[PDB]
């Protein structure tokens, strides 16, 4: 069980706000996480459905493409990523639904164009029609699922809308420092900190807005890759004296 | 008066009234009640039999010396056992 | 919600095809001739999350099952105050203590839990 | 007698010869105009102040992404027919036009999507606590850092059965632990 | 203004300010001022028109103070590089290379972004006595020596080394060591066979010093 303990800023500890905020820009998001139906249809004809729902957001993109768009109609695939999109996955990560749900994907590589509507709909619902050249051979325009199917898992799993790699879980918790007050003794005051679950010590120490000079894990093999020996000596020093002293045993220091 | 608290807390639990508590799931939220109210009736029962004791009792004598024992085996032999785990 | 079709020659299941000429859907056998014309254009279906109220099951002849307990409480709709209760059977980790009731005379099922 | 629009009621809309600027007020002169009672000269005279605004806060031609995504809000918002009730306050003047410029996405939407909202972030600003591990109170051990007797208890059957059971005492105040034996 | 760039010139300023660090503890002269020099500066003069980072423009040459000199007779000046490209060339490489040749410096600093070739890299180690020294941009953000875990390491010179082993009688092979890779050996620039020294605190005496030799 590996994790790794966050502190942020001086000035963001004492708030709940910025503390979401960061667990937020911490935490591994991917699209499998985000969609209560990613449901894979057919889409003969992109142009006109049959359910009312989606109807309304038809004519909001199709008065609202620009001319490429227009002459691309034709690239959208015979079978569609219908995404009803679940309202509290989506808000929980600060996710907007345009600037993440396309830029991001259409510029790793050109694969996936999307119809979507503006968060204000009752039924979040995307469009994901991949992009593929007309020059594509006629065996393979046959083979239309065998294509999309497969990219269609390749699009959800491998597919990162925001956060770290390997993380798996990020948590408030709250916690009693001791400081000095102004008048010179210690005080007790509580503090907002992150405790994951699943460690990346080189990409959690530069995201704005945490402190870099308080973050620590219980895998003193990182500390040692990243922070040096002298580091991992006092890691495993600490993780040692843990693991005595949790049963209420004393142990002198010289001996460890 | 503890296992009336535990059928109150059973009532609760079974009309979808019951609230999760922070992190962690209704079922855990239903067993975490359920144990700390026995252990606090144990833990009582066996402070008022201990306090009932004279000076002239001899297991309270050893345990006051500081020889044998604790209020925890009184409390066990006269007061009651207690919630069994695994 | 997406049903498997079998072809009317040897019950092999129908798979989708397009008519280019007449933008159609159509359901041919590999095996036969056989070609039935698309009713809608929903085929396939992948549901991740599943938002299903928990079931019950089965409830044939459950009121003969001698290790069930019982209750007093009265039915809502023959008015009998003897019936069984149980909790969900589905054996999903998140499942919330909402019991179920099975009326004895009627076989009617109930939840304890009477949101509006 | 017929859908009110920029052909049906013969106003022109190539005044600043932009071919985006007239097709995107062709668009919205339309959609605003379909439905609305209102004299189409105040209409018009509100399009041309809502997309002089539009172009004064972003230039299309350096951010032609932000004008499109912001000119894809309005529009969107416009269309909605969850609550028309917004038509008529821009025809109506009520909802001004810098408003629109500054607004986000989530102010325009009605109450009852407000409401859920508000709702969705509470809870999910709740779902995002960790396990509290709340201990028995008890007010008998003395604690050896603070002194404070508000001491936490647990006791178990672990040392040997050759003799009694083990309890382990922590102070909720500071932070001590210790054992019994 | 997309949020990528102003991303991109944050993170980009804090590098800049860590490898000043850097070149500060390595001995040489730099004042407290262009160390704390705020981003409303930096944009100002480190940017285009249109906000584009001009690496190019940060390249500058660093020379030791009184104090390094005299510790350390040796030391010489120091010449810092950035590089545009996403990947290193060989031909970039080999212009750095010559540039430093034809400058006659002891050592120098190429940063690069995301990738090098490995011809790039092969010219490396070419051109003795001037060491080249590479650091990843995504590995310079944060100053690993501010952390609260890391003790404070210092560098000997030749008669201090010897006269610690004369004092405690020992051969260089029974001191504890340190590796090459060690960040901290990077961060000062440890070559093989120099010692370096620790100061630490201590529940039992307040301070205490250590010692280790880079292997």
């Amino acid at each position: 069980t590996p994790s790794l303990t966050v502190y942020l800023e001086p000035g963001h500890a004492a708030d709940q706000e910025q503390a979401k905020l960061i667990r937020s820009a911490i935490e591994h998001t991917t699209l499998k996480s985000v969609t209560i139906a990613s449901e894979i249809y057919y889409d003969p004809d992109p142009r006109s459905t049959v359910i009312p729902e989606d109807e309304e957001i038809i004519q909001l993109h199709f008065s609202l493409l620009d001319e490429e768009a227009e002459q691309s109609f034709d690239q959208q695939s015979p079978w569609l990523l219908r995404l009803e999109l679940d309202r509290a996955a989506m808000n929980d990560k600060d996710l907007t639904m345009g600037q993440v749900g396309e830029r991001i994907k259409q510029t790793f590589k050109n694969d996936l164009f999307v119809i979507w509507s503006e968060d204000n709909d009752e039924k979040l619902i995307i469009r994901c029609r991949v992009v593929r050249p007309k020059s594509l051979d006629a065996e393979t325009e046959a083979e239309e699922d065998h294509m999309l199917k497969k990219i269609e898992n390749t699009m959800l799993e491998n597919i990162t809308l925001r956060g770290v790699e390997n993380i798996e879980r990020v948590v408030m918790m709250k916690y009693d420092r001791k400081v000095p007050s102004p008048t010179g003794e210690y005080v007790k005051e509580p503090e907002w900190v992150l405790e994951t679950d699943g460690v990346n010590l080189s990409e959690v120490m530069t995201v704005p807005g945490i402190d870099p000079t308080r973050i620590y894990t219980n895998s003193f093999i990182d500390i040692m890759e990243v922070l040096g020996i002298e580091a991992g000596r006092a890691a495993l020093y600490k993780e040692v004296y843990n693991v005595i002293a949790s049963d209420g045993s004393y142990v002198n220091y010289r001996h460890m | 008066e503890a296992k009336k608290k535990v059928l109150d807390v059973t009532k609760e639990a079974q009309a979808n009234l019951l609230t999760a508590k922070h992190g962690m799931t209704l079922r855990e939220s239903f067993e975490d009640n359920v144990v700390r109210f026995l252990n606090e009736a144990r833990d009582k029962a066996g402070r008022l039999a201990e306090v009932n004791l004279k000076d002239l009792n001899n297991v309270k004598q050893m345990v006051m010396a500081g020889s044998k024992g604790s209020f925890i085996n009184i409390a066990q032999m006269s007061a009651c056992v207690g919630q069994q785990s695994v | 919600m997406t049903t498997f079709r079998f072809c009317r020659d040897c019950n092999n299941m129908l798979y989708p095809r397009e008519d280019k000429e007449n933008n159609r859907l159509l359901f041919e056998c590999r095996t036969c001739s056989y070609v039935e014309e698309a009713g809608s254009p929903l085929v396939y279906r992948h549901e991740l999350i599943t938002n299903i109220g928990e079931t019950a099951g089965v409830v044939q002849d459950i009121g003969s099952d001698p290790t069930l307990p019982r209750s007093d409480r009265e039915c809502p709709k023959c008015h009998s105050r003897e019936n069984v209760f149980f909790q969900s059977q589905q054996r999903r980790k998140d499942t919330s203590m909402v019991l179920f009731f099975v009326c004895l005379s009627c076989s009617h099922i109930f939840t304890s839990d009477q949101k509006n | 007698t017929k859908p009110r629009n920029s052909k049906n009621d013969g106003v022109d809309t190539a005044i600043y010869h932009h071919k985006l600027r007239d097709q995107v007020l062709k668009a919205l002169y339309d959609v605003l105009a379909k439905e609305s009672e209102h004299p189409p000269q105040s209409i018009l005279h509100t399009a041309k102040a809502i997309e002089s605004e539009m172009n004064k806060v972003n230039n299309c031609d350096t951010n032609e992404a932000a004008y499109k995504a912001r000119y894809r809000i309005i529009y969107s918002n416009v269309i909605s027919k969850n609550n028309p009730d917004l038509k008529h306050k821009i025809a109506n003047g009520d909802i001004t036009p810098e408003f629109l410029a500054t607004c986000d996405a989530k102010d325009l939407a009605p109450a009852p999507l407000k409401q859920k909202i508000e709702e969705i972030a509470k809870q999910n600003l709740y779902n995002a606590q960790g396990a509290t591990i709340e201990r028995s109170v008890t007010d008998r051990f003395t604690c050896g850092k603070c002194k404070e007797k508000k001491v936490s208890y647990y006791q178990l059957q672990t040392r040997s059965a050759d003799e009694p059971l083990t309890t382990f005492c922590t102070c909720e105040a500071c932070g001590n632990r210790w054992k019994f034996s | 203004m997309d949020q990528e760039n102003e991303r991109n010139i944050s993170r980009l300023w804090r590098a800049f300010r860590t490898v000043k660090e850097m070149v500060k503890d390595r001995g040489y002269f730099i004042t407290q001022e262009e160390v704390e020099l705020p981003l409303e500066d930096f944009k100002a003069k480190y940017c285009d028109s249109m906000g584009r980072p001009q690496r190019k423009m940060m390249s500058f040459q660093a020379n030791p103070t009184e104090e390094s000199i005299s510790k350390f007779p040796d030391m010489g000046s120091l010449w810092v590089e950035f590089c545009d490209e996403p990947s290193v060339g060989v031909k970039t490489m080999k212009t750095f290379v010559i540039h430093i040749q034809e400058k006659n410096f002891q050592t120098g600093i190429f940063v690069y972004q995301n990738n090098i070739t490995p011809s790039a890299m092969k010219l490396v180690p070419s051109i003795p006595p001037a060491t080249i020294e590479t650091f990843n941009e995504a590995a310079l953000v944060v100053n690993i020596t501010h952390h609260e875990l890391v003790p404070k390491h210092i560098r000997l010179s030749s008669d201090e080394k010897r006269e610690l082993l004369k004092r405690y009688r020992l051969k260089e092979s029974q001191l504890p060591r340190i590796q090459r890779a060690d960040p901290v050996a990077l961060y000062l620039g440890l070559k093989r066979g120099e010692v370096v020294k620790i100061i630490r605190k201590s529940e039992t005496s307040g301070r205490y010093a250590s010692y280790r030799i880079c292997m």
